[PDB]
């Protein structure tokens, strides 16, 4: 229903509208909406690069509105917020993968599966890069298929088992 | 589609919308790299063969008292400086904070054959590894070590220069991103050899 | 059954008695007991202010008994323990909410739901404050109702589905 | 009740029972704030217009060698001091550790029109932001900025004075709580402008 | 299926072979294999000493292969990796237990349950020590039995409920 | 078996296989403790009644510039040194880095009746508590306080000596393990009394 990753109480996320990404969050699409069932996973997750970007965007939204005309960012507000908002361990894991020539998240593209009959979508996962380029679908096909199965299980276990 | 009914879709985030809260790293080419700091202003970071500061002096503590600089720009620069592995002064940095301008230069050029042979230290290791963390997605001037197999790198460049600049579109080789700064900011444990 | 958040092995928490808060933990009630099913959630949680207070109380209990007459606390024992015992990120999130005028946890009151027929209760959640006062039930009613639904699901999915 | 059968109930914790393991922050009013340190003793923190230390000297390192103080009280004070944003000495602190007593004074009063205009620094910013973290639930002497919209604050007070005291009931405006100390203790990453 | 705790993408862990510990990971047995269902728990866990050792071994594997002839370890690579790879809070909890005379994990032996008819096993948990010796089965019997029940539930809830 | 069908089984890890990536702590007896650093080399840490360095000098900064030492061995030693609670120099450490050798000695022997009475400080507290973290599973030379009831300890020994050595089987009292080093490395928050 509600989220734990927002700073704002209730206003940060309403239950009935799901959770939407606006035109200033996305680059090409004007609007993308995810069900709260998937977005809510960031309430618990200690992983998923997407969830840190999601928290940074919530922070930016509140920081701007609260500090009318933030003018020049103070830096100290964000430094404290960083310790509160992001998974530092996760940035370091991607840093380790960058070094040692291992595909890693560079926090740009994310991918998700979208059902073609119903509107159900998965939480986005980071699209990895290696040697300056994005990895092909065939390299991370194991995760794409696992994600599809996870979605199928959730669709099947509806109301009761 | 996957498993009949799942279409794979792509989402990409526009991190420029985060510029009022977080500094954003960018890359233009093999040398120029950038940090957006405010709505209109930021820092330019370059790798060059030409020294612009011929001083062997910085007098950073006097610059600080003079207090004619933007605290946000200064905060980012001092974040960089104090995040350097094996932090010490080693001379290394000269600067110019006359008036309200910022010009900071690191002597990467220190490297000569004996220290070059050691590789994992002698100023350049620490400065270059900090530069690479600020610059996620930037140009991997590790050259032959560009994918990072090894963690001790050397570049052809002689100086790292940081200056106060105007934000203009640059970001030709990378997406604006807060990760570089956040990485340096959160990585505060222990990373020294000498102290 | 057993807990992972205690320092003590088995003695820290027994299965059959559930988990109880004594008169020195609570201010007005002499005794409040929670089922292990709810308390055990702190075994996993990376959130919930209540779980940090719960860990600090377990630490205090053991620290006192182990160091007979702790006399003047050494400070260094607790400083190491803090890194082991609490969610620092969570304190910083509440710090961020305090600043920027957002309702936040000041670690005093907690609220929970208690079934009126059976003895089942939820894990307590922090009652938030804003502008020096506690928030009304109508401001956090979304979470109260979500908690009620979560409890209902658990009551219904008993033994088998 | 909620959904027919759920009664909303309140739990409130008595954190005074944690006094043998953790220091507990408290508030009495707009000026006086407290830390319980032991079973009988603690620290008093006040905001005043009157200086009690007319020294421009601290000689903290000599006080440390003298070693006539309670290490627990000293540990908490040095925790406070070293947690100050933009940490440096800037003169700022004068002290008196003659005998086994503790009296520490910060020159918040430094502020005058030029530095007042800068706001985000010049001793008071760092001292006041540390004070506010020790004092969770305390009096928000940010005044017009009392709910914390903005993160640079100024107070009417001239000095922050920390002294060794006797624990007596105070805690008139807040619940004893270990959070203040724990907050300062865990927040150890990077928070400077100058170094 | 896949793991989140490895650095390597797909190669770090394949789905169909389960996850195996080789003769250089184990001291006495040449080979021990765990189902991915149990090993995958380390994908999520914020606890379990076993999962940190598991991550350190994956790191060592990749670090060696990536840095051909790592020669003398650089130290700085591992220091960054440590922040990315291990649960520091967990080491500190065991440190706290060591001090104050409480049974604690010294990261040597781990125990798990193994079904005698089928091949199902649990994720290993640390065998604790106290006063220089390992604890008896009778001191941690509560956890052994709880683990058995957890395995039973998983065996029973197969395909559907 | 448990619940009819579960056999309890034991797994034990061979952490020696981690020697190419992480330093591994070991113990031989009540005095000698070890760190494997490379494939062939490591550090020996001993507790003794005999001083081997009669210098009151270290000149560590000159040793660093001289740069004839293995950076990995030096990095581990400086990790130890800077992880000491209540870190300061207090004289305390003397050293010898002539040529490429390493010999570092801590004056635990400082302790005499007044400082012995204080217990929780005066060099030995900080050095001994760092030693015990490097040495997980080592000999708990806390003596009567061997299980760690109390966190201020004293030993009979006068000096802690760290030297560059050859890796040979030692590890007679413990399993090689990266935990000691990792513990010290990750525990980087605040742990001082004086600063
Ligand atoms: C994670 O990794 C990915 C890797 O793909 C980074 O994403 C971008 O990747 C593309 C390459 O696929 C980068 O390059 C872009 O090329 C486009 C086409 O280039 C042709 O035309 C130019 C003309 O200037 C020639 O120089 C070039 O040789 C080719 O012939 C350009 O159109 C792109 O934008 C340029 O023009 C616009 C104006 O229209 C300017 O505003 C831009 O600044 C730029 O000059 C671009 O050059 C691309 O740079 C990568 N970044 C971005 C933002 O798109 C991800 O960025 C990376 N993640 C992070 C966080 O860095
Ligand atoms: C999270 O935020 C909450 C906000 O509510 C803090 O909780 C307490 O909130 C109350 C206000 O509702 C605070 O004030 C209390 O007022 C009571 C009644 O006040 C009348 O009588 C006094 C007489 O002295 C007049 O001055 C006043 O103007 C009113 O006319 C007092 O009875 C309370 O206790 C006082 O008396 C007892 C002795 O009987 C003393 O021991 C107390 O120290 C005190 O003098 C009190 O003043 C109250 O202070 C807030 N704190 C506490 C502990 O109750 C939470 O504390 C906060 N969380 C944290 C961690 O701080
Ligand atoms: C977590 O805690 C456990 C506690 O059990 C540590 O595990 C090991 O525990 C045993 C005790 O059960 C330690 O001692 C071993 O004793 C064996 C038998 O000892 C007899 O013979 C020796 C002859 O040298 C006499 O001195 C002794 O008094 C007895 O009469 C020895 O065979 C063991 O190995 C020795 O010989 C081999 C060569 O065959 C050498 O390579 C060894 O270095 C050593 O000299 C051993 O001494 C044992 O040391 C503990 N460690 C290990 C590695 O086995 C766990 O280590 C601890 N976890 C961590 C991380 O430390
Ligand atoms: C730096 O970040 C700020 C905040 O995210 C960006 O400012 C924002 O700009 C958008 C427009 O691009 C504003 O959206 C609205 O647009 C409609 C018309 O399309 C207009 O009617 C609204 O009044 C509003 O302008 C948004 O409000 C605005 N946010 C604020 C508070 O300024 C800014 O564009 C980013 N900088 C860069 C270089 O991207
Ligand atoms: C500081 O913390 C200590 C520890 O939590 C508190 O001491 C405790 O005080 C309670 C009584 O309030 C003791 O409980 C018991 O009470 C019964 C009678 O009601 C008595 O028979 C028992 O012998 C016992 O006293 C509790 O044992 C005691 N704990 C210890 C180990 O001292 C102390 O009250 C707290 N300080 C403040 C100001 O609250
Ligand atoms: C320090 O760590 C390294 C890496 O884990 C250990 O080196 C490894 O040694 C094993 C043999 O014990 C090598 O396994 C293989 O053995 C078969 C024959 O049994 C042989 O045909 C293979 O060529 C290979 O040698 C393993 O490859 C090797 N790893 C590497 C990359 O060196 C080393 O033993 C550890 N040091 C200590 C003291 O334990
Ligand atoms: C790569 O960066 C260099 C600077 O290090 C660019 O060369 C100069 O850039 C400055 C600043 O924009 C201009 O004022 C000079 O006029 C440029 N030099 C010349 C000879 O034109 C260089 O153009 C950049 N290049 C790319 C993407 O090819
Ligand atoms: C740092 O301070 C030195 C002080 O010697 C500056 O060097 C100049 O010294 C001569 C006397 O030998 C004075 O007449 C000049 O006025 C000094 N120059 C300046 C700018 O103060 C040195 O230039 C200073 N460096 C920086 C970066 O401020
Ligand atoms: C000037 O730029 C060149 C690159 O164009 C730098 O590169 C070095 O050039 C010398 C002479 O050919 C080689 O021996 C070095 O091996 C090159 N360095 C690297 C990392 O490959 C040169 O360092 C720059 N500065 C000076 C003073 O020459
Ligand atoms: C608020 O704090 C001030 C001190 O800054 C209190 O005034 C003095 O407090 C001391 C210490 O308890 C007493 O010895 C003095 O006698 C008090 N002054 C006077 C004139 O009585 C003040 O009373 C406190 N006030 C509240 C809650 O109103
Ligand atoms: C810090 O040290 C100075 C040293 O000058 C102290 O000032 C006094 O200096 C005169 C000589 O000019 C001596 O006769 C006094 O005995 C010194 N006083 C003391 C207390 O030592 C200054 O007072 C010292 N400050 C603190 C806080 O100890
Ligand atoms: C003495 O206390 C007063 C408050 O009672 C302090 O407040 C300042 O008063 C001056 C004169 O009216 C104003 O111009 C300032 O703007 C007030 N400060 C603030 C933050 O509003 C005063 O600073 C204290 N000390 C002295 C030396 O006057
Ligand atoms: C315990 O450690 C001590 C050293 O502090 C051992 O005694 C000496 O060890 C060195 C180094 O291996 C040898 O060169 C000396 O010859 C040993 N001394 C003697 C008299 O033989 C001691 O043997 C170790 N003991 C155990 C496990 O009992
Ligand atoms: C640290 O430096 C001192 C400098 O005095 C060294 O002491 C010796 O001093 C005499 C002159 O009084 C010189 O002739 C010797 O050559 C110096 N010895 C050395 C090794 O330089 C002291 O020994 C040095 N200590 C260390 C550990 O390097
Ligand atoms: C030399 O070794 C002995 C142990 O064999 C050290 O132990 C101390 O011995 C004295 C004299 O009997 C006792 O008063 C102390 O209480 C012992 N210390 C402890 C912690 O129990 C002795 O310190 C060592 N060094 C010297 C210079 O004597
Ligand atoms: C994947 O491979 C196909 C076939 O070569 C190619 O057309 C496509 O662009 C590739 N996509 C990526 C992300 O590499
Ligand atoms: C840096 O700031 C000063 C402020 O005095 C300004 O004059 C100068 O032009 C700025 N530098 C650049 C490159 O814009
Ligand atoms: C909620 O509002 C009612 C009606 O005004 C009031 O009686 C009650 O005290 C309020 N409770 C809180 C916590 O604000
Ligand atoms: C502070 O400690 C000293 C110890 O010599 C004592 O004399 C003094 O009265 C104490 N201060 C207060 C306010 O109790
Ligand atoms: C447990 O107790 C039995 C009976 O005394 C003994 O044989 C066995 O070795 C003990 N095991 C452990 C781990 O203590
Ligand atoms: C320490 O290194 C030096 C290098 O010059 C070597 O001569 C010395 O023998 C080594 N020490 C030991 C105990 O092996």
């Amino acid at each position: 229903g509600t989220f734990t990753w927002t700073l704002s109480d209730s206003e940060g996320n309403e239950t009935p509208g799901g959770y939407c990404l606006t035109r200033w969050m996305l680059i090409e699409a004007e609007l993308k909406c995810f069900g709260n069932t998937a977005v809510a996973k960031c309430n618990e997750k200690h992983d998923e690069e997407f969830c840190d970007m999601l928290r940074l965007f919530d922070f930016n939204k509140q920081a701007i509105r609260r500090l009318k005309a933030p003018a020049q960012m103070s830096i100290q507000l964000i430094n404290k917020a960083v310790n509160a908002l992001i998974n530092d361990q996760l940035i370091m894991k991607n840093h380790l993968r960058d070094i040692m020539c291992i595909p890693y998240c560079n926090y740009s593209k994310y991918w998700y599966l979208n059902h073609t009959v119903t509107g159900k979508t998965s939480l986005p996962r980071c699209w990895l890069v290696s040697n300056g380029s994005y990895l092909n679908e065939t390299h991370f096909s194991d995760d794409i298929e696992q994600q599809a199965d996870n979605m199928i299980t959730e669709l099947l276990q509806k109301e009761y088992i | 589609t996957y498993k009949g009914v799942y279409e794979l879709q792509t989402l990409e985030l526009n991190m420029a919308s985060l510029n009022m809260t977080m500094p954003l790293s960018c890359t233009k080419n093999n040398s120029h790299h950038y940090i957006m700091v405010g709505n209109e202003t930021g820092l330019e970071l370059t790798l060059t063969n030409t020294s612009i500061i011929n001083h062997k002096f910085c007098n950073l503590s006097d610059a600080h008292k003079r207090n004619l600089y933007d605290h946000a720009l200064m905060s980012i620069i001092s974040t960089f400086h104090l995040s350097i592995p094996n932090f010490n002064q080693y001379e290394a940095m000269s600067c110019d904070f006359n008036g309200g301008k910022i010009s900071v230069q690191y002597n990467l050029s220190h490297t000569y054959a004996v220290d070059a042979a050691k590789h994992c230290g002698t100023i350049a290791n620490g400065v270059l590894q900090t530069f690479m963390r600020m610059a996620w997605g930037g140009s991997y001037i590790a050259l032959d070590s560009g994918c990072g197999s090894w963690d001790c790198i050397m570049t052809s460049y002689q100086y790292l220069i940081i200056q106060n600049t105007t934000w203009e579109d640059h970001c030709q080789f990378s997406r604006p991103s807060p990760i570089g700064y956040l990485g340096l900011l959160s990585q505060r444990t222990r990373d020294i050899y000498i102290s």
